[PDB]
């Protein structure tokens, strides 16, 4: 039956040939367990590729392109099989086809190819996929097609090692600046995941995202209705504030901190964790940045989470409270103890996580030194807590850095 | 990252 399909796919009779290619396509398209290996093994790929040249029969270009889309959606080995067959140049040709359904199906097939990894990505780029792919972005295009275009845009941004060439990023960013203004959720989500990926690849890429003009349009989406956009926006903006004080100030000057009360009280544990993670990277900043977090009424809300959050959120809140005791002035830390930090800040000394107890201690070590006169006054708030007796254990910890600190604090 | 059309 497969043997018949392949013979027939090369037929000089148009009906016989179209029915065969459509039958090859329906094997690949009609369950979620398609026989890709058998199709490849049967000699179909060259005929499907050759059908891509048949500008005279666009029904056949479409059906061949759909078959190849689904073969190239499998294992890297199956994707390699398509690419090995000289399919990419012919897909790129079909991006200039007058039949929309043929353009879209070519865009889809190149998405599966770009999605295989960075060599296939950099090959499709090197042949000029990005101009023609972005030029489909227009209001006139149907939504289902534009979603397939934004999904390919995510696939171009997806790999860090190596990331796409600087010049490709420079072509894609202007398209994301347009797409970030859309209302369709799947498109907004795809656009913000592209930005997550582009800002997850170190300070040069981050500067390109800033230079693009897009940050004032990204930060408002921290307050979008759909959690799925919020999760992506918070990631992308969190990636940017792992850069310089100056790169951070760009996010702060977009009024980012206005959106945090909703994130620090969000019902999803993960949105809380990433919000405190983000704020941990603002309090590791200069004293104006530390002050901005104070002025936005966020320190009390970071403490609630220090106390009553999942282990994950607490860890992040430890850091945000700790990072502050380092970067800040003695008035800024004064504000802290006035906000009942020491209780929920000492209740974490007894966790199996070395790094958390380590950063909790430093914070108490650093807070007492910078609270000069009122050093005793702090101790009587550590008694009531009953974290004095959890400091003892530390002194028995395997890890040197922790026990020293315990003794080093005992003295004073 | 890859999507079959079905």
């Amino acid at each position: 039956s497969l043997e018949a399909i392949v013979q027939n796919a090369s037929s000089d009779n148009q009906g016989i040939q179209l029915s065969a290619v459509q039958a090859a396509r329906k094997l690949l398209s009609s369950d979620r367990n398609p026989p890709i290996d058998d199709l490849i093994k049967s000699g179909i790929l060259p005929i499907l590729v050759h059908c891509l040249e048949r500008d005279d029969n666009p029904s056949l270009q479409f059906e061949a392109a759909w078959a190849l889309t689904n073969i190239a959606s499998g294992t890297s080995e199956q994707t390699q099989a398509v690419v090995q067959s000289n399919a990419v140049p012919l897909f790129l040709r079909l991006l200039h086809s007058p039949h929309q359904n043929v353009c879209e199906q070519a865009v889809w097939a190149l998405g599966n190819i770009i999605g295989d990894g960075p060599q296939c990505r950099d090959y499709v780029i090197s042949l000029g996929v990005v101009k023609p792919l972005l030029s489909f972005i227009s209001p006139s295009i149907p939504i289902t097609f534009l979603r397939n275009v934004t999904w390919v845009m995510v696939n171009l941004c997806r790999h860090k090692d190596p990331p796409p060439p600087m010049e490709t990023i420079q072509e894609i960013l202007p398209a994301l600046c347009v797409l970030i203004h859309h209302t369709d959720v799947n498109i907004l989500v795809d656009t913000v995941w592209a930005l997550s990926y582009l800002t997850d690849a170190g300070n040069e890429q981050i500067q390109m995202v800033i230079d693009s003009g897009i940050v004032p349009h990204l930060v408002p989406l921290l307050s979008h209705q759909e959690v799925k956009v919020q999760t992506a926006a918070l990631r992308a903006v969190g990636n940017i504030v792992t850069g310089t004080d100056e790169q951070t100030q760009v996010v702060l000057n977009c009024d980012a901190l206005s959106h945090f009360p909703a994130l620090l009280t969000h019902p999803k544990e993960k949105i809380n964790k990433e919000a405190v993670w983000f704020l941990s990277n603002i309090t590791a900043g200069n004293q104006q940045q530390v002050q901005a977090v104070i002025d936005a009424n966020l320190v009390p809300m970071i403490i609630h989470l220090l106390d009553k959050g999942d282990f994950g959120t607490q860890k992040e809140a430890a850091w945000a409270i700790s990072n502050l005791t380092i970067s800040g002035r003695k008035d800024q830390v004064a504000y802290l103890i006035q906000q009942n930090v020491i209780p929920p800040f000492c209740n974490l000394l007894t966790v199996k996580d070395a790094q958390v107890v380590q950063v909790v201690l430093d914070g108490l070590s650093n807070i007492l030194k910078m609270a000069e006169d009122e050093a005793e006054t702090i101790g009587n708030l550590i008694e009531e807590c009953g974290g004095l007796e959890k400091i003892e254990q530390l002194q028995n910890h395997e890890n040197e850095d922790i026990y020293k600190l315990a003794y080093e604090i005992i003295d004073q | 990252r890859k999507r079959a059309k079905v």
